[PDB]
């Protein structure tokens, strides 16, 4: 026996020193290298094999990063910042990863040269503040009323995706959906595309047939065949309570001693159902949609009044219908009011697509919810199209909230780098070197664009830097498809200021977070 | 015989055909008859059979002795079944039936 | 240079346990070999001289019989082409009732000859077309080969003579007695209306007295005992109840609420009085026999014994429905006394002991009734099972005769005549399909060849003699198994005949199975799973 | 599955298009590996043995021997290249590339239902015509020092660094001209190649004697 | 690999390796499915793990029944599944075109070309091909003959020639029966019931319904000539109180009274049905049939049979609408107010017994808007094959009716499209002409595969057909019996326009997406 | 759809324990990293200190 005495428990590893910093920076660089080639209009796509057997063919950086599993905690931090960028502004998920990797790579140089990480962090924070200043300075205003400008912005956002072939249709769909979801109440502006801009994928057909509906579309059918499948101007009543007979909350037990009590109880159940349906009918609706089941007797009583019924619909779909057709979901029909009746839908059509029935409530007047009906080759293609449309809608809402624009294709990166270098020219302390280092590390975006385009990196970057050294050349980027320097006032590739601000902030803050770290400890349980 | 990459019957199937299997069936019937020979006649003797549980059955009855035997030979079960039939229909001669059938086959 | 890698493409993408067979020599020849092996396994039991086979399934259950369908269903057939041929044989059994061995033998012969044709150079499509044309020609020829008709079905001797041939292949030694029993049982059934039901013939197997003691009963036999004390009735007035012979209870929930001592002291007495009143009301209609499908209460049994009422309980509702058909009663859902139309009548109901088992017999006296029962005696359970299979074959033959009364000669005469006519037709047809037509004709020789082989003579001599005689102009001449040397005889006089429908369906199904097997070109077998049977089979 | 697998259950067989696909895949893999070797602009490969010895090379035969391949078609091509090296001493990479491209071009038509025999007949006819054209196009000349220097450069530049190749050209040409007898076969056994490990790679030279 | 330093247990293919893997998988799938195309295709056997046997030559069925675990195979299988779900045909052509597109693209990519140029050429060629398909479609009045021709072109490729000939008439008659003028066709109104007792050529069409269940009471009539159909969805069995009622009695007489009084609710509905039957038909000449979606307890069965009423319980939900459209009555969820006008009419109702399964026939309807196809065969796999064939035929006929245009088949349209693409190639700038040529060669696979399956040689037949098309300008296809060029329109070999458009769109999209894949990763663990 | 097969050609013909590295990012950068690591190990013993 005589087991060894220990201070910490077993399997408790602990590294420290330069090794931890080098490992963290190498993990970040590897994470960046994973998706380095998925940036720009010439980006190639990647196939991801899910552990459940699914296949994710995607070009988005966030999806690729979240579909992989890593053990090094620095890689976990990189995945987390990618998810944060995706959730905050919608796109820029691979640009921020590349920027963070490059910033850590250039910070490693100073870490190896007897410079404490706090100095590098202070220089990085100063650089981030000046990047924000320069980005706000070189921005341009945009009027949201001009639909052509909005369409151009969305196009420049989606030129790097697989939907660039149908870019015009995609931009129109995204713009229309975002515009009609936009809603205001009690002095509170709201653009909630997560809930009220639904994307439905039905494989088959052609992608050119995909469109945004002036209403909603659900995979539902009439409860009874006799109910009409086509109503021109329906009055809609929404419910979230069962139209059946259900037991009460309290423990209730009957005690029958007379002959006629059993039949009386059953008859009163039927009469309660009839009275409930009569309360429905009193408002004279045309269709009734409920989140809970509808009894067959209730269906008969509703059909006696020529009313179409939809049996079981999800909460989110019911909310979308309420927004689209102007209804108000109610629970007790005895409290039903005229204001709750949903008028505004211009057509209710239930037609069979392929081998399944779908309910359309399209043709609404002033709808606040939409369904983007996507038709395409298969499930993976439609999933990628949905991801691209989500990126487009996020960019549209970002522009609507923040009407500023900045040049794309590396022009903003080069301009900010030049401004940072000019500001650093006046610095005299030791902090100037990491300041300039991160300034030039910001140039990774045009370099990656040139590398993916297949052109010569060194001479193109040198010429671009020389161009940016001039006075009025802040909008000079590089073509991602022809490998030439062009003025983006002519190419038209512009991106929202919010996206660039979020990307730079996230990259710099991730660099700070991983530079602050030393003495990794692992092995302990909870 | 050939491997036949897709075998016809399920693996492990045993088949015996021809005169040898008939001779084997006759021999099995003789073996079954031999187990109840000495129980026949006023000078007969009883047989003791112990089951798995440890209980012992002592009997001069041919049908009982055959039933207590755990016969699994397909041809030999016919003698046990005809002994049961003789016991059910008549009640006596459960050894004579087996002896006569085995002697016919022999 | 020591290992051969898998070819790029489908070979590498195949699963770990899967198998892929493509091409003639990898799929078609292997399937033909498997079907030939199956036909070889079943061949030795063909005809009256066929030998029984002891087949033991996966549950240690003996099956000694010469029924081809039974042997195939008790065999664990794993090859899928053999599975197709087995399904064809089972379909033939379901549609007709006899001819499964014919189907299997014909399919095997067709597949071997198709393999030969493919080897000599013919394509699969040409062989398939030739077989289809030859099958159509054979179906056209077959009606012209009918020699006689049933011409009566209410006769006993004529029906027995007709059914003798079908149950001569099985139980060859003693078929006249079985023919007489089956003829009597089937003539009892099949009333003036032309509809005949196979299920109306019941078979009860009682052990002990040898198959020579089997009898036919105009009624039903149940291997049970009476619940009450009365064990014999002479003028039975059976009343049948689907409900248990007990006081009715609420379907929701029963709770006896007692609030006073008087109710407590009177409840049981009142319940017993109600039971007595119900039983006496039932008895007052003259019903001296009561049959129930549920349990029997003690008080109800006591009061039935008090009023001299014979009680019989039947657990199976199929037996209850069959008894209602036999006696003419109606299954009452309640315990109400039966009205005059619902009360069935039987000429004698009594408790008896046949051999060892106690039986209850609902015996009629008239030679009529909806259901007739055959009591099968014997010395072995397997022997009685084989006799039951023979009885089923005879009943199916009678049903086919009711459907179609046309008959064709047996003993290989029809097959030889068909082969001769198909060969004559194919000798005139030009093109490559003549080879397939001639092979289809030759495939009919497998029936007389199998009969001769099982009988113990030289098949070639028998076939040559049959061709000689049929060339002479005798279409009703076939193998004579009652001889030690190859010999033939006219069997229109011998009474050896086969149903036209049986031969028609057997030929059609065998040809369909053969062409279906031939059409297959590639085999993709998934990895065999060890699951506890598919959920469809329960 | 097949006849051989029927006789020998533990047998490996590739039949019909499977054998052709296997052979063509092996040839294409070898060609894909040896593509980068061709020409003076080729890339060095570092080959590490089991014992850890490091070898830098661009030779086709040397690379083929040190590839970790266990394929039959690869073995056949390796034997052909080994014979090529044994007799002529050059053209191994070209040998492998031409074999692979021949197989690929043949498969391009074979996959269209064409039989390989017709392709082989066309190959024979084209080989005869190509041999005739090569006889027509060769440049016969008496070879002075300049032509030998040019040939040695065309080989060594494709083998080694340009400066080292320039040194080795003079070395090899001078050695050959030193041992060469008039109108007599050249005995390469009479040139001793000795290794010393004390100077730079450009210090190699020719000694008009023996070491 | 970079990711392998993060997840050691990760399988990764990069750069040319991903393209090689994808193209190898596509070529394997194409090699398997080559033999399926055309009526001269070969039967395939599909043995499941449990031993089930299937005999199909469908591309979708074969894809679902091979033992394949490849990613690209899964992608192509999903594409074909979408094709089958929407159009119902062209899965084999889908797989073949995808594989040939990938092969032709690789033929240029292996020589240093970037896949992006190939994709641009593919897009331009697809646009031109769609324009040509619009220019070449044949608008026609969909009478019976054209629908019969389309049904032949599908079923002959699916099943045996004689079975295909029978199924053509069956499918066309059913579609014409259920089709209303200027109204979308609902294929749910064609019930496909399969029986397993007769030959495969006994499949026919019944102008009514066939239900796989019969009456549960022996005394109910087995055949009714003039029947009033009552389609109902009302429970006729004992139903417990929802609020835990229970009974309380103090004597046997009270228990008997409560037993008699607990059936009154169902007895009232049964009495309503009986009274309606008595009012409607006062004699025994007419008949009454009750088809209920919910159960019927034996008491109600006996009560109804005492009045000579045939009652069927636990009918399928779709049969409610099927009987409403066929017989002409109306499905009732309650008997509150039922009138003789709610009853459908059937000119003959009889029950057929097969083994342990009992079937009910409802024929001789006035003008049945819903019909059934009775699949009959000696084997289960035969029934499955016939079901697949009739599904394909129904889809083809519905597609032909949906748009009046129909496209000539036998590969003529593919040859004409390839020739037009070759003519249009000079108009394409850049190196996308290589992609256009690859697209044309990929489109040319269908006549190649048809000729190869028919036994002829690809090159000679293809050059003959192309020369004939160039010389005459007609739409000449492949004659599977002689190999000579032949006009598909004249002989009646028609293809669905929607099927061809879907093939072009889906094949081009999936090929472009696969060609642009440069890395395959499995690092989710 | 759960495993990535080895690419046809040289990747499949590679031996069991053999390794193959080709390109900049996986061969040249790796070699440079290894050499830098070795130099780092030996660096601290340079000079009088
Ligand atoms: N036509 C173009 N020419 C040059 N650069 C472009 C073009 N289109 C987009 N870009 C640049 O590519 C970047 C978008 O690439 P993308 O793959 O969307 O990465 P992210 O997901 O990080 O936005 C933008 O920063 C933009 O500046
Ligand atoms: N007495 C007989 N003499 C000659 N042949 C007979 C006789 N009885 C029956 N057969 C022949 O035996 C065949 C019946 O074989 P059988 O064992 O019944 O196979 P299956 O049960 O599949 O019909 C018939 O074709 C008939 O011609
Ligand atoms: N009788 C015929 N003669 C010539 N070509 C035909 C004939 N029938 C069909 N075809 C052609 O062969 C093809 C058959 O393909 P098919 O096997 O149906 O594949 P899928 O089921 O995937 O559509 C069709 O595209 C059609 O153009
Ligand atoms: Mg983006
Ligand atoms: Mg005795
Ligand atoms: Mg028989
Ligand atoms: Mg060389
Ligand atoms: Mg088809």
């Amino acid at each position: 026996g005589h087991r060894p005495v220990l201070v910490l428990s077993q399997n408790t590893k602990r590294e420290s020193g330069r090794k931890v910093q080098s490992g963290n920076i190498n993990a970040a660089k590897t994470i960046a290298d994973i998706i380095r080639t998925c940036l720009g209009p010439k980006s190639m796509m990647k196939m991801l094999l899910d552990p459940m057997g699914g296949i994710v063919m995607t070009n988005d950086g966030n999806a690729i990063l979240r579909e992989i599993q890593v053990q090094h905690p620095a890689a976990k931090s990189m995945i987390e910042i990618s998810r944060t960028q995706d959730e905050e502004v919608g796109d820029g998920t691979t640009s921020v990863i590349i920027l963070a990797g490059e910033m850590l790579s250039v910070a490693e140089h100073f870490l190896e040269q007897q410079m404490h990480p706090t100095v590098v962090i202070s220089a990085y924070r100063k650089a981030l503040d000046d990047m924000i200043s320069t980005l706000k300075k070189i921005s341009i205003p945009v009027d949201i009323s001009d639909s052509d400008m909005m369409l151009n912005i969305i196009n420049s956002s989606i030129t790097t995706k697989a939907i660039s072939r149908w870019s015009s249709l995609a931009c129109n769909i995204a713009l229309d959906a975002v515009k009609m979801v936009q809603f205001e109440e009690n002095g509170r502006k709201e653009i909630d595309i997560k809930k009220y801009a639904r994307v439905e994928k039905i494989p088959g057909g052609i992608i050119e047939d995909s469109c945004v509906l002036r209403g909603v579309m659900i995979n539902k059918d009439v409860t009874h065949p006799r109910m009409r499948r086509y109503i021109k101007n329906p009055r809609i009543v929404l419910l979230d309570s069962s139209l059946e007979y259900k037991k009460g909350e309290s423990q209730t037990d009957i005690e029958i001693t007379r002959e006629e009590d059993f039949t009386r109880i059953l008859q009163m159940e039927e009469e309660y159902i009839q009275q409930l349906c009569e309360d429905i009918i009193q408002l004279k609706p045309d269709v009734v949609i409920t989140e809970k089941g509808i009894s067959d007797l209730a269906q008969h009583y509703l059909m006696r009044a020529n009313i179409t019924a939809i049996r079981r619909v999800r909460k989110t779909d019911n909310n979308r219908i309420a927004r689209a057709c102007g209804a108000r979901i109610v629970s007790r029909p005895e409290e039903l009011r005229e204001d709750d009746v949903g008028t505004g839908a211009g057509l209710l059509e239930i037609k069979k697509i392929g081998d399944e029935y779908f309910t359309f409530i399209t043709d609404c007047k002033d709808p606040k919810a939409c369904t983007i009906l996507l038709r395409g080759a298969s499930k993976e293609i439609l999933s990628e199209v949905e991801r691209n449309l989500q990126d487009a809608m996020q960019v549209c809402r970002n522009v609507l909230l923040d009407p500023q624009l900045v040049p794309g294709g590396g022009a903003s990166e080069m301009a900010v780098a030049h401004a940072l270098t000019e500001k650093s020219k006046a610095m005299t302390g030791v902090e100037q070197w990491p300041y300039r280092a991160v300034a030039q590390a910001l140039e990774v975006i045009p370099r990656t664009l040139i590398q993916n385009c297949g052109a010569s990196t060194i001479r193109l970057l040198t010429s671009l830097r020389a161009k940016h050294t001039q006075e009025n050349c802040e909008t000079w980027g590089v073509n991602g498809e022809t490998g030439t320097l062009v003025d983006m006032k002519e190419l038209g590739i512009w991106e929202p200021l919010a996206v660039k601000l979020q990307t730079y902030k996230t990259a710099v803050e991730t660099a700070v977070l991983l530079l602050r770290i030393d003495d990794i400890v692992s092995g302990h349980k909870k | 015989m050939m491997p036949t990459p897709v075998i016809l019957l399920k693996e492990g199937t045993d088949s015996s055909q021809g005169i040898p299997q008939l001779v084997s069936n006759i021999s099995a019937c003789q073996v079954i008859a031999e187990a109840v020979r000495t129980t026949l006649g006023p000078r007969g003797m009883d047989k003791l059979i112990v089951d798995g549980r440890g209980k012992a059955t002592i009997s001069n009855d041919g049908a009982t002795i055959l039933k207590l035997l755990d016969v699994v030979h397909p041809a030999a079960k016919t003698l046990v079944d005809i002994a049961k039939s003789q016991d059910a229909e008549v009640g006596d001669g459960t050894t004579s039936v087996t002896l006569l059938a085995a002697e016919f086959l022999k | 240079a020591l290992h051969v890698p898998k070819a790029p493409g489908f070979a590498q993408m195949l699963k770990e346990g899967a198998k892929h067979f493509s091409g003639l020599e990898e799929a078609v020849y292997r399937n033909i070999q498997a079907c030939k092996e199956l036909a070889q396994t079943t061949r030795t039991a063909y005809g009256p001289n066929g030998m029984n086979k002891m087949v033991i399934n996966h549950l240690e259950k003996l099956f000694v019989t010469n029924d081809a369908a039974t042997i195939l269903r008790e065999l664990e057939v794993q090859h899928p082409a053999a599975k197709m041929i087995v399904m064809a044989s089972h379909m033939q059994e379901q549609e007709v009732g006899d001819g499964t061995n014919f189907v299997l033998v014909f399919a095997g012969a067709l597949l071997e000859l198709a393999e030969e044709l493919l080897r000599i150079g013919l394509s699969v499509s040409e062989v398939i077309e030739g077989y289809e044309i030859a099958c159509r020609k054979a179906h056209e020829i077959l009606p012209n080969l009918v020699c006689c008709s049933a011409k009566n079905l209410r006769d006993i001797d004529e029906v027995s003579s007709l059914l003798r041939t079908s149950i001569m292949s099985k139980q060859y030694g003693n078929e006249v007695f079985l023919a007489k029993l089956i003829a009597q049982a089937c003539v009892s059934i099949f009333p003036d209306s032309g509809h005949f039901n196979v299920d109306n013939i019941r078979v009860c197997k009682i052990l002990g007295s040898g198959i020579s003691s089997s009898s036919v009963l105009h009624g039903m036999v149940f291997k049970k005992e009476t619940e009450g004390d009365v064990t014999s009735v002479k003028d039975a007035k059976i009343a049948v109840y689907s409900c248990p012979f007990d006081g009715m209870i609420t379907e929701t929930k029963g709770t006896v609420l007692i609030k006073t001592a008087e109710e407590l002291m009177n409840f049981s007495k009142g319940e017993e009085n109600l039971m007595d009143a119900q039983v006496k009301a039932i008895a007052d209609t003259g019903a001296n026999v009561v049959v129930t499908g549920g349990k029997v209460a003690d008080m109800a049994l006591h009061y039935a014994n008090k009023y001299n009422i014979m009680l019989v309980r039947l657990n199976s509702k199929w037996d209850l429905r069959r008894l209602c058909k036999t006696v003419g009663a109606t299954a009452l859902p309640r315990l109400t006394p039966p009205v005059l139309e619902e009360m069935g009548h039987c000429d004698s109901v009594y408790l008896s002991e046949v051999g060892d088992t106690q039986v209850v017999v609902f015996k009629h006296e008239k030679e009529d009734g909806a259901i007739s029962t055959i009591v099968l005696r014997g010395s072995t359970d397997n022997l009685m099972d084989d006799i039951e299979r023979a009885v089923d074959d005879g009943v199916n033959t009678f049903k086919v005769l009711t459907r179609d009364k046309r008959l064709v000669p047996g003993g290989g005469a029809t097959e030889i005549e068909l082969a001769k006519q198909i060969t004559s037709y194919g000798e005139t047809c030009p093109g490559l399909e003549q080879y397939a037509i001639k092979k289809f004709a030759e495939a009919f020789e497998a029936i007389p060849r199998a009969l001769a082989e099982n009988s113990g003579v030289k098949a070639n001599e028998v076939i040559s003699k049959l061709y000689a005689v049929h060339q002479e102009g005798n279409k009703n001449v076939g193998l004579d198994i009652e001889a030690e040397v190859p010999a033939v005889k006219d069997m229109l006089e011998a009474g050896i005949l086969d149903t036209y429908l049986g031969k028609y369906w057997a030929i059609k199904l065998a040809t369909n199975a053969a062409v279906t097997v031939l059409r297959v070109d590639q085999i993709i077998m998934a990895k065999p799973a060890g699951g506890p049977k598919p959920p469809s089979g329960k | 599955m097949a006849a051989v697998k029927t006789l020998n259950p533990k047998a490996e067989v590739a039949r019909a298009q499977a054998a052709l696909a296997v052979n063509i895949s092996a040839a294409r893999g070898l060609q894909d590996v040896l593509r980068t070797n061709l020409g003076p602009k080729g890339t060095m490969k570092m080959l590490v043995s089991g014992a850890g010895d490091i070898k830098l090379t661009k030779d086709g035969n040397v690379l083929l021997h040190e590839m970790q391949i266990q394929h039959p078609t690869a073995s056949l091509i390796a034997k052909v290249a080994t014979a090529q090296d044994d007799i002529t001493g050059d053209g191994t990479t070209s040998n492998v590339l031409i074999i692979g491209e021949l197989l690929k071009q043949a498969d391009l038509y074979i996959s269209e239902g064409l039989h390989p025999r017709i392709i082989t007949e066309g190959f024979e006819a084209a080989k005869e015509k190509a041999l005739q054209f090569l006889e027509e196009v060769k440049v016969s000349r008496e070879m002075d020092r300049e032509t030998l220097i040019d040939v040695a450069r065309t080989s060594l530049r494709t083998k080694v660094h340009a400066e080292l190749a320039d040194v080795l050209t003079e070395a090899v040409v001078d050695s050959i001209l030193a041992i060469k007898k008039q109108d007599e076969p050249i005995d390469l056994f009479m040139i001793e190649i000795m290794e010393m490990k004390h100077k730079s790679e450009t210090d190699t030279s020719l000694i008009r004697g023996l070491v | 690999a970079a990711v392998k330093t993060l997840n050691p247990k990760a399988e990764v293919a990069r750069a040319q390796a991903a393209l090689a893997v994808n193209i190898s998988a596509a070529r394997g799938l194409q090699d398997v499915l080559r033999t399926n195309l055309g009526p001269k295709g070969t039967m395939k056997m599909l043995v499941s793990g449990a031993g089930d046997i299937k005999l199909t030559k469908d591309g979708n069925v074969l894809l679902h029944e091979m033992q394949i675990q490849h990613p690209t195979a899964s992608l192509i299988a999903k594409v074909a599944t979408a094709q089958d779900d929407i159009t119902g045909d062209g899965t084999t052509s889908n797989v073949l075109i995808i594989g040939e597109l990938l092969k032709q693209a690789d033929l240029y990519i292996s020589e240093g070309l970037h896949p992006r140029i190939i994709t641009e050429g593919f897009e331009a060629a697809k646009e031109k091909a769609l324009q040509f398909l619009e220019e070449v479609k044949v608008s026609r009045e969909m009478d019976r003959e054209t629908l019969i021709d389309v049904a032949r072109t599908s079923l002959r490729t699916k099943v045996h020639a004689e079975l295909a000939d029978v199924l053509t008439e069956a499918v066309v008659d059913s579609i014409l029966a259920i089709k209303k003028q200027d109204e979308p066709i609902d294929l749910f109104m064609i019930e496909i019931m399969e029986m397993k007792h007769k030959s495969e050529t006994d499949t026919s069409l019944i102008r009514g319904l066939v239900l796989d269940h019969g009456a549960r009471h022996p005394d109910m009539k087995k055949r009714v000539e003039d029947a009033y159909i009552l389609t109902c969805n009302v429970s006729l069995e004992y139903e417990k109180t929802e609020v835990n009622s229970g009974f309380f009695y103090k004597s046997a007489e009270e228990r008997e009274k409560l037993v008699k009084a607990e059936r009154k609710f169902i007895e009232d509905r049964v009495k309503k049905i009986i009274e309606l039957k008595r009012k409607v038909c006062g004699d025994s000449d007419k008949g009454f049939v009750v088809i209920n979606q919910k159960g019927i307890d034996p008491f109600s069965l006996d009560a109804l049979s005492k009045e000579g009423i045939v009652a069927l319980r636990r009918a399928k939900r779709r049969n409610m609408e099927r009987l409403t459209l066929a017989c002409g009555g109306v499905a009732l969820n309650s008997f509150d107010d039922l009138s003789p006008d709610c009853l459908g009419h059937a000119g003959l109702v009889y029950e057929y017994t097969l083994g342990e399964e009992k079937f009910t026939f409802i024929e001789k309807c006035n003008n049945p808007r819903s019909v059934t196809l009775l699949i009959k065969g000696p084997n289960k796999h035969t029934l499955t094959q016939i079901k697949d064939a009739v599904r394909d035929g129904l889809r083809a006929v519905k597609n032909a009716i949906d748009d009046g245009c129909v496209v000539p088949g036998a590969g003529a349209v593919e040859v004409a499209m390839a020739e037009a693409l070759i003519k249009h190639k000079p108009s394409v700038k850049g190196r996308a002409q290589l992609g256009v040529q690859a697209f044309a060669d990929a489109l040319l696979i269908i006549p190649k595969v048809l000729a190869q399956n028919s036994g002829f040689d690809l090159q000679e037949t293809l050059v003959k057909i192309q020369a004939e098309h160039s010389e005459s300008g007609q739409l000449v296809g492949v004659d599977l019996n002689t190999g000579e060029p032949m006009v598909a329109a004249e002989v009646g070999v028609w293809d669905n326009y929607c099927v061809k458009k879907q093939l072009l769109h889906s094949c081009t999209v999936i090929a472009t997406n696969i060609l642009l894949v440069d890395e395959i990763m499995r690092a989710g663990m």
